């Protein structure tokens, strides 16, 4: 592991029109 | 041309516009725009519905028009904002009621925001030997090329970026004096669009990959996606957002 990985998910989730 | 808009707050954060939504009563229908701060050139709407919040990236266009993903372009944001207070066309309501900057509230504006009308001016005066009104008449008569431009390259002389170093180079420059919490800097690796964030938490130094997508999009593995350095380094310094911690100081050069 020399790279650190990113802890949790993302909750920024955008609305789009389709 | 967004800042004449009273309901744009320029570089406002998702978490902002939504406490400024709740402090102007979270109605339906109630919407505020704000800069993009992982799009050029972008806006984002955010509006109230259902007791939610609902936010749209409005991307510019090769052709400088304005669209949210999957919806017909406008020629401006303002454009796209009045057509969906009359027509919902996909959106989660009609836009009704703008909320307005509070008095004495200005466009927030960002580090780079600050340095880009400077840097445009510097560049065009070298590259062209032009002064006074003509320098600005060039600026205006090329503003979205030289916006592009200035954006894609302002990274090169911000005090985070250390160019193309070694791991072991930038490890050895973030461990040198006092060992602040979040101290950073992003250097180039061998595939020029690839980097590294390398950030001080409890004096060991992380490293984060950060690489181009097929897009041009740059990102960390799992993380937000953004078009340039300078809008990952103010994201990452506002929110950890999967870092052990937030971005403080810039690693000063030598």
């Amino acid at each position: 592991s020399p790279y650190q990985e990113l802890q949790g998910q993302r909750s920024d989730v955008y609305s789009d029109l389709n | 041309s967004a800042n004449h808009l009273p309901f744009f707050f320029g570089n406002i954060t998702r978490e902002e516009a939504e406490d400024y939504l709740v402090q102007g009563g979270m109605s339906d229908g109630l919407y505020l725009l704000r800069q993009s701060r992982n799009y050029l050139g972008g806006f984002a709407l955010s509006v109230a519905h259902g007791r939610k919040a609902h936010h749209y990236t409005i991307e510019r266009e090769l052709n400088g028009t304005y669209a949210i993903a999957g919806g017909r372009t406008h020629a401006s944001p303002a454009d796209l904002c009045h057509y969906h207070s009359q027509e919902s066309d996909g959106l989660v309501c009609l836009l009704k009621k703008p909320f307005n900057r509070p008095q004495g509230v200005q466009p927030k504006t960002g580090p780079f925001e600050d340095l880009k009308e400077n840097l445009i001016r510097e560049y065009v005066k070298q590259t062209w030997n032009l002064q006074g009104q003509a320098l600005e008449q060039a600026i205006i008569s090329q503003k979205p090329q030289l916006e592009k431009l200035i954006a894609t390259t302002a990274h090169e002389k911000m005090p985070w970026f250390h160019g193309k170093i070694s791991r072991e180079e930038s490890e050895q420059i973030v461990l040198i004096g006092s060992k602040t919490n979040g101290k950073f800097l992003i250097r180039a690796r061998d595939n020029n669009g690839s980097y590294a964030l390398c950030l001080l938490h409890e004096g060991k130094v992380l490293h984060y990959r950060i690489d181009k997508d097929k897009t041009g999009k740059l990102s960390i593995p799992e993380g937000k996606k953004f078009d340039t350095l300078w809008q990952l380094v103010e994201h990452y310094s506002y929110k950890a957002d999967g870092l052990l911690r937030v971005l403080t100081v810039p690693c000063q050069k030598i």
